[PDB]
């Protein structure tokens, strides 16, 4: 139960009278309650490597002694809520203490013991029915948005002997109590998970739908996958903020987590005022993503260990939202800046230095947690199948992709979303180089498409191809000059910069291409292509004839079709429905074969 | 047998890192096994790293979180490491442990073989001569491999190290113009990597002669230090003492020496070159020289380890000292990749130790050695030409070095470039090698000796 | 449509297959089993305590 | 994936879960041939064996215990028991109910099914309309969804009925349709 | 008499009650009685390297003292035996126990005792005559190559009292019984010598003939003699194991001592499968080289601390060898394995190290280890002439040659074979590298030189100038190109490619290029620098007439002589005889002339 402090160098305590503690258990030093984490034991003596400074912790101080590891505390009350990396809710500190700062091991639950919670049993489930661990026995109305399904541990099973009537309920009240070999287990509405011990899953499924955003050349050139793991490099003007923004509002996603795990004190109070404010229209309705999203939000002045524990704490919550049967997408703002608060945790218990400084795991630990994406098909009764999609985000030092963070995210991931300063100053929003970024999923994704959008491979392979073209014949253009071009080769160039201004650029500020449905991508892509490949058999066919074609001919008789394939932007989803949009684009398809038909 | 019963002992003097530490330890067995009850009752492993006087290291595979000082209680088992190996073992999957991870029952032993093995006679210790027919050009023509040989797939991280794994597994046969049963150990390979190979295991009709002992990202660290130790001496059992040809491959390899560099660095032991331990080459030592044949057994180990090199890098301490043991290595090439030539093999880095035995009369062709040296001559002056054309430009390049650039091309287009699952003979590879160098006149292939120029050269 | 068939025609006979292995399991199993449980029977009896080796005096 | 005491505490909580989905979908003991098929997991959840000898039976193999096999029975079964709730007012034919169980166990995966979309999206407007307060798009959506349940339970899911095809593209585009 | 084991950390275990236990004294540790050495001794407790792996070990073990040094059985039984580090037959342990592996504390004899050996004395011996260390008082015909001269150990002396007659003795059998101070000194066949302990000689002579190997580039550009040191530094796969077994089986040593120091074992198994089917011919008759080569296997994951024991026993084996008058060779394989243990045992002893890890006494170790190797003036009353000259391979790690262990070598052999990774990988085998290698008895063979091939030296001499202005030239090149190279710049770096591409590599697996006698190794760079001369000759006589003749003109005159040049290293030495082949170079060398004066 009680320790002692026998001693305090740094942040390390000696504690006595520790006989019964666990390694790598969580303990409360000094009269103020310092959050510790157990790193070694000898004797009774157990060192503790304490979160918090520790100025003013005294000998004799009592260190009490918590029956858990570094565990996040699940359930009701996640939505909309902004923690640290430990779990600290920094949104109720501020508001309990009335105070800009957070006070020295402070204590408040991560989740509200008072709010009540409207709370409906499983309608089945009885006195004496047999339940397993990730069993849904009841659903909470947490939002209008997210119903948070209340499920029995991982662990715990047994045959139910009471479990409370429909009513409202707080986390503290028991809702649940089951028996098992005779030992009583009373359940309430949170439960805890040790951030570090991957959430037990019935099986793990491969990930074979697209995670959608709405960006162009996101979601056909470099496609993720719901479970997917992607990486996003981290810059000034890159323009991160497009992806997350993408992610939160109109992504498939059913839940966000975002760990911002140790950015700049700026930099996290921008995301916590942006986030907030950004909306989402669901059912008609223009809802917060903030009912559907939570932040686990940490300056670079936080313990390191909140630092540090920030991704498992994250992945844990998308853990859990992923077994409640959804589709969550975490996104690491910078796992550079968590890697920092690894080197320096291996600096402080003085570990070997591995290559360049980093611990002697990095690897390993980026490696697994990487490994915590992905869609599965959750534990329990109610047959679920939930997903975790980590897009973590990476600082490369000055652009080099060398360092040993990069490179293991980079070995790791299986997306890379390559975002650019250099197309950010061009004006060429989203600012994807489409050129380093890839996707090692399209071969998961053949199979959707070849169901729902059959054409969409070969005209993404089209697409790649002329792009792969327009920048190989980009070096020749300075060698000889542009007139020194064939006329497939100016095609080429003129369809690689019609899908560069007009297909993958993309403003998300207009309202009508904010957010792009893949019908209308793909569709844009297949009337692009048709012209290009169109426009490239007239070249071809007429090369023969002393009355040959080429693309001026093509472009002064077609400027209209042009004009309309670079329209082919503003059509609205809302307005424009589907079916009007894609007899729009079939109508132009039919414009473009009559007057090629006409010109050969 | 041992029949006495196995001290318990709550006596745990103190935790850090992987290391528990028992006291009142009567007569420590150094090497031996502890079974580890946690206060929640969770059953752990680990092996006795050292004994001094009552004390006893003991290094956890599962990790020391949650061990308590007071409550955990360690038996000692008395004995150290031993697999149960039957040869029912083939067709099965098991995790890093050993344990049975496919719904299975536990393997009911045939015997009971020590993990860490035994190092072979070298005077009864046959040397390998029997070309395997793995039908990837890049391997027959030129790092020939030969039944019973340490040939490791040195790669980087999102090559197709594994692609090229599977199809030496789905293609390999002698070179006689009988199955391989394969022992796969895997540490630390991401869930899509573990899918894969067990997936084409299943889709090829072999899973009833593949075992796979499997160790994913998440699964615990330390356990794969003898995750490949299980695989060698189930794989040792099937060969010397069951007289199967089992070709063993070892998965990341780089995480294996991460695993290891993590427990010396909690040792606080000897460093070397970029913090692996003093003893790495001795240790990928014991796990690789678990090949080749055995006089007076028919039985034979092929090992094909794959290890990532860390950022590309053939001198960093893991490659480096896997080829100092190792027979060879075939180098998978990022730059051939990337132009999307599959296998990318880097011939030139590539090598293997027993093709000047395994190849000549007899076994394959007797132009064989001639062929592939004057293949990589000519391969090593096309690059030359290439690196000093990037800096004189086209016009100033002579009319052999524009030979040399043909060959190159046709070369990286014809025999390095191959299907997924072609499986081209020795003999098709060397015509292929024939047609290319062809391209020369005899007087520029000075490695292949008038006798043999003038016997295949005009065809 | 048509290639759904031979999946009963596969499981009917390596169902079978596998009743005829664990019969002759079973049959070898009563064959040889009461010698091995009075053998291993005869040996957890039998005691013989000793010290360790390694103990003098 | 699972441990063995977790895998085996899985199967049990498997059989359960089935139990308490037939009595649900059929507490009159009418689809019969769905409960014969499902014999040998009710005859575990007909009499009274607690968790822990239904635990020991599921290790001994005594009881069925191939949680994949377990799984795919029970999604048969939920999938059928939210059909029948998705149109709870509007009861369903025995006969009808019997159809729509043997198209779904001859499926060859429902979390990728027809019949699996279709159910979510009428899930999705009777979730909404569960709530939604009483404005012109909320009784709008009300009808529509009364008449697709309607036609649901005299038709079923399992075929490509022009009429319920184009009462769910309507009632979706209407939900998605802005308030105003 | 007997310790006891008191804690195992490895190869290093520490035993109690070795009050008296002298330091590098030979115990047996455990009851399966592993040999081991100690190493350090604090207060009344041990620490020994064990030569055997220590698992299984427990605390409270046998610890048997033997009160002798690690020491080696000499005499004869050696020559065509594979022992292992500490000398055991491995022959016979697989003869014994009819298993393919190597029990652990197996303790069969190092010499066999069972065969009879035809045993002939020293005709002038008599009673009561004086006889002294190294004085040979028999012969045995141990095989058709090796006479094994029967002399006194070292440290003994005295007035013979009994010599057996000639006959058939064992190893056991007294064969010599003298006296010195009435103490009576009795002596079989086989003398047994501490291994740390260096064989005394009369003298050290200079070193003074060549160690002909069979590589062209190291008999003529890098010499080394009959008694003095090499390394071949080099990394994986660069060829310095096939250097050492070319070595050993095509030198002028009578005896060569293999030490596969923690090497490949597959590589001593290529060894013995090899070398019985290769024949020298002594006096007309075909015999055996495994006949005279005795191999000292220890392979890599044989026990760590055995590798010390193996380089030990190989260079005490050679010494002894050398005390008859053989001109002994000693390969070892890799004295960086040798290395390495001792900084494995230095770990575990907790040493402070130096550079790299290594402890601070691998300098003094290397040296005095390669100090046993000139040429001497054996001991005893017969005069004689051994020597043993230690071939060692080093393998720094990474390829660096400013590993500890290969700096501290280059600062004590006398001849540097450095090989390259580039050449091997280009298949330029033997890949040494012909700027940065060296070899210190130039000077001292140049004697030898100008008595035996005379015209050798300045075709040395000259190979070499070329070599480095073709380096200076190309350096150049790679920069600017050979648009402005002088027409002899350009004949220099055309007969520089000569020169590498078919005078210093060498196949060494082919009937002609596996061995290269030295009228070979002089004849081609004769008829090389030959050609080179001419060639010079004719542009610099011509460069001022109208005629100015280039290497174009040269190579389109002489594409059929340049082929022959090129050719000349397909000649057999074997199926084609000296005669033949120097005639053929003759003739060669007058078509050279005579195609010069046709083209002028
Ligand atoms: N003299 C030679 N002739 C032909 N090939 C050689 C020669 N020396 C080395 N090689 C090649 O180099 C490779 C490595 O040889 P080896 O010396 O055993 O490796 P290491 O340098 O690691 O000891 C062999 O596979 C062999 O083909």
């Amino acid at each position: 139960t009680f320790g002692y402090v026998h001693g305090v160098s740094g942040p390390v305590v000696t504690a006595c009278d520790m006989a019964g503690a666990a390694m790598y258990e969580l303990v409360r030093v000094g009269h103020s309650e310092l959050v510790g984490e157990i790193i070694r034991l000898e004797g009774d003596m157990a060192t503790i490597q304490v979160y918090e400074e520790t100025s003013g912790v005294s000998v004799g101080d009592p260190v009490l002694r918590t029956g858990k590891p570094l565990s996040v505390e699940l359930g009701p009350g996640i939505m909309g809520a902004i923690f640290d990396g430990i779990q600290r809710p920094l949104s109720d500190i501020s508001s309990q203490t009335q105070s800009i700062y957070i006070p020295r091991g402070v204590n408040v639950s991560a989740l509200s013991r008072d709010i009540k919670w409207e709370f409906i049993p499983s309608k089945n489930l009885r006195v004496g029915s047999h339940i397993t661990g990730g069993d849904i026995y009841g659903i909470v109305n947490e939002n209008s948005l997210i119903k948070h399904k209340i499920m029995l541990p991982p662990r715990s099973r047994g045959s139910v002997t009471y479990i409370a009537p429909p009513g409202n309920y707080d986390a503290s009240d028991v809702v649940l109590e089951l028996e098992f070999e005779g030992v009583k287990e009373k359940l309430s509405m949170v439960q805890v998970w040790p951030v570090r011990q991957v959430r037990p899953v019935t099986e793990k499924l491969p990930a074979n739908h697209p995670l959608l955003t709405g960006q162009r050349v996101l979601d056909a050139l470099f496609p993720c996958v719901q479970g997917g793991t992607t990486a996003i490099p981290g810059a000034f003007g890159c323009g991160k903020t497009v992806i997350s923004q993408s992610l939160s509002k109109y992504s498939n996603s059913d839940v966000i987590i975002y760990v911002g795990c140790g950015e700049r004190g700026n930099e996290m109070s921008e995301v916590l005022r942006d986030f907030p404010e950004l909306t989402m229209e669901v059912d008609g309705k223009v809802e917060s993503i903030m009912k559907r999203t939570a932040l686990v939000a940490n300056t670079s002045n936080m313990p390191v260990a909140a630092r540090e524990a920030s991704i498992y704490t994250g992945i844990t919550l998308s853990e859990y939202f992923r077994d409640m049967g959804y589709h969550v997408s975490m996104m690491a703002d910078s796992t550079s800046r968590w890697a920092e608060a690894l080197r320096e945790i291996s600096g402080r218990l003085a570990e070997m230095p591995a290559d360049s400084g980093y611990p002697a795991y990095l690897g390993a630990r980026l490696a697994s947690f990487y490994e915590r994406a992905g869609r599965v098909k959750c534990l329990g009764n109610p047959e679920r199948e939930g997903s975790v999609s980590i897009v973590g985000a990476v600082s490369p030092p000055g652009g080099d992709f060398s360092d040993p963070v990069t490179s293991a995210t980079l070995g790791i991931v299986q997306v890379f979303w390559g975002l650019d300063k250099k197309l950010a100053q061009r004006k060429h929003f989203p600012s994807v180089n489409w050129l380093i970024s890839y996707s090692k999923y399209m071969r998961a994704l053949d199979e959707y498409y070849d169901k729902h959008f059959t054409e969409f491979v070969p005209l993404r392979t089209k697409a790649k191809e002329i792009l792969q073209e327009e920048e190989d014949l980009a070096e020749i253009v300075q060698l000889v000059g542009k007139a020194s071009l064939a006329e497939t080769d100016k095609i080429t160039l003129e369809v690689a910069k019609l899908i560069k201004d007009d297909f993958l650029q993309q403003n998300g500020y207009t309202p009508y291409d904010r957010f792009c449905p893949f019908y209308k991508t793909v569709g844009m892509l297949s009337n692009m292509i048709s012209f290009y490949d169109m426009a490239r058999r007239a070249v071809e066919t007429t090369a023969q004839s002393d009355n040959k074609i080429t693309w001026s001919i093509i472009r002064e008789h077609m400027g209209e079709i042009l004009y309309k394939l670079s329209s082919m932007k503003f059509k609205d989803p809302v307005k424009d429905g589907e079916a009007k949009i894609k007899a729009d684009y079939a109508q132009l398809l039919e414009d473009m074969q009559n007057a090629f038909r006409s010109l050969e | 047998y041992l029949s006495q019963p196995r001290l318990t002992y709550k006596t745990v003097s103190g935790v850090n890192g992987p290391l528990v530490i028992l006291d009142h330890v009567k007569f420590p067995r150094y090497a031996e096994i502890v079974h580890l009850t946690l206060p929640d009752g969770t059953k752990r492993s680990g092996q006795v790293l050292e004994v001094s006087g009552s004390k006893a290291v003991v290094q956890v595979f599962e990790g020391t979180s949650g061990i308590d000082a007071k409550k955990t209680s360690c038996e000692f088992t008395g004995d150290i490491l031993r697999t149960p190996v039957s040869e029912d073992m083939l067709g099965r999957v098991f995790n890093g442990s050993g344990k049975p991870i496919d719904r299975g029952p536990v393997v009911l032993a045939e015997d009971f073989l020590d993990i860490m093995g035994q190092p072979i006679n070298p005077q009864c210790r046959i040397y390998p001569e029997e070309m395997i027919q793995t039908g990837i050009s890049a391997i027959d023509g030129m790092n020939s491999i030969a039944r019973g040989q340490k040939i490791p797939i040195f790669s980087a991280a999102g090559l197709p190290h594994n692609e090229i794994a599977a199809q030496i597994c789905r293609q390999a046969g002698l070179v006689k113009k009988e199955n391989f049963a394969i022992v796969f150990a895997a540490m630390g390979v991401n869930m899509e990597t573990a899918r894969f190979f067990k997936s084409d295991f299943e889709e090829n009709g072999s899973m009833d002669n593949v075992c796979l002992f499997l160790n994913l990202a998440n699964d615990p660290t330390i356990e794969r230090i003898i995750t490949p130790r299980l695989a060698l001496t189930t794989a040792e059992f099937l060969a010397y003492q069951c007289e199967k040809h089992v070709l063993v491959i070892l998965t990341d390899m780089s995480s294996y020496a991460e695993a290891l560099r993590e427990v010396s660095a909690a040792r606080e032991e000897v460093p070397g070159r970029r913090g692996f331990p003093g003893y790495m080459y001795t240790d990928l030592a014991t796990i690789y020289e678990r090949a080749g044949r055995v006089e007076g057994r028919n039985g034979s180990i092929t090992q094909i380890p794959i290890l990532t090199m860390p950022n590309d890098d053939i001198t960093h301490p893991i490659p480096d000292l896997t080829g100092y043991i190792t027979e060879g290595q075939i180098y998978v090439d990022r730059q051939l990749h990337n132009r999307q030539i599959y296998p990318p093999i880097n011939v030139l880095p590539s090598l293997s130790r027993l093709m000047k035995s395994a190849i000549g009369e007899g076994m394959t062709r007797k132009d064989h050695a001639d062929v592939s040296n004057q293949l990589y001559a000519c391969y090593a002056i096309g690059k030359d030409v290439q690196a000093m054309k990037a800096v004189v430009g086209e016009e100033a390049l002579t009319s052999d070095d524009l030979l040399y650039l043909e060959f190159l091309q046709k070369f990286e287009k014809n025999f390095i470039t191959q299907g997924p699952y072609e499986n081209r003979t020795v003999y098709e590879t060397l015509d292929i090698g024939w047609q290319l160098l062809r391209i020369f006149p005899k007087e520029m292939l000075k490695r292949i000796p008038q006798s043999t120029l003038s016997e295949f050269y005009p065809r | 449509q048509a290639a759904m068939g031979s999946q009963g025609n596969l499981s009917a006979e390596v169902e079978q297959a596998t009743r005829r292995q664990v019969q002759g399991m079973q049959s070898s199993q009563q064959r040889n089993r009461e010698r091995v449980l009075t053998q291993l029977l005869g040996m957890v009896c039998d005691v013989r305590p000793q010290v360790h080796p390694n103990y003098r005096i | 994936g699972l441990t063995s005491e977790q895998y085996h505490s899985q199967v049990v909580g498997k059989i359960g879960y089935i139990a308490r989905c037939m009595q649900t979908i059929d507490p009159e003991n009418n689809l019969k041939k769905i409960r014969e098929d499902y014999q040998d997991v009710l005859i575990w959840a007909e009499k009274n064996y607690r968790f822990e000898e239904i635990l020991e039976a599921s290790k001994s193999g005594k009881c069925p215990n191939d949680l994949d096999a377990l799984s795919r029975r029970s999604l048969i079964l939920q999938e059928l028991l939210r059909l029948v709730s998705s149109i709870s007012p509007f009861k369903m034919k025995l006969d009808l109910i019997e159809s729509q169980y043997e198209k779904m166990k001859q499926h060859v995966n429902l979390w990728k099914s027809d019949y699996h979309v279709k159910l979510n999206q009428l899930n999705q407007l009777t979730d909404y309309l569960k709530n939604a307060a009483p404005t012109p798009k909320n009784n709008f959506l009300r009808a529509m969804t009364s008449v697709l349940q309607m036609q649901i339970a005299q038709y079923g899911i399992t075929e490509d009925n022009e009429g319920i095809n184009q009462l769910f593209k309507l009632g979706l585009h209407l939900l998605a349709m802005a308030n105003e």
